[PDB]
């Protein structure tokens, strides 16, 4: 909205980034397992905190 | 000269005050169209550009 549809010299626009594309891998089908082996729960290590 | 002299006897040959040069010109225009494949092409940056 910022860039209008007037003329700009191209080293002023240069850097004015013109677009944000986000993306994220995703499944539809395995929305819920993903890649889930056994059981529901992972497996966490971690240092023990209390030594 | 001598001969220059003597063609300057016959008719329709100028006048030129001696030291003068007399010319003459023509602009002209030649036609041409220019036929192929399309050619490649370059560019420039923008940042070092006409500021």
């Amino acid at each position: 909205t910022q860039m209008k549809s007037q003329w700009y010299f191209q080293h002023n626009i240069a850097n004015i980034p013109l677009l944000m594309i986000r993306t994220t891998a995703l499944t539809l089908d395995n929305y819920y397992i993903g890649s889930r082996q056994l059981s529901t729960n992972v497996t966490i290590h971690t240092l023990n905190t209390t030594y | 000269e001598s001969i220059n002299s003597i063609c300057l006897s016959g008719p329709g040959t100028p006048k030129i005050p001696k030291g003068i040069t007399a010319e003459a010109k023509v602009k002209y225009s030649f036609n041409f169209k220019w036929g192929g494949d399309l050619p490649p092409m370059s560019t420039i940056t923008n940042p070092t550009d006409q500021p």
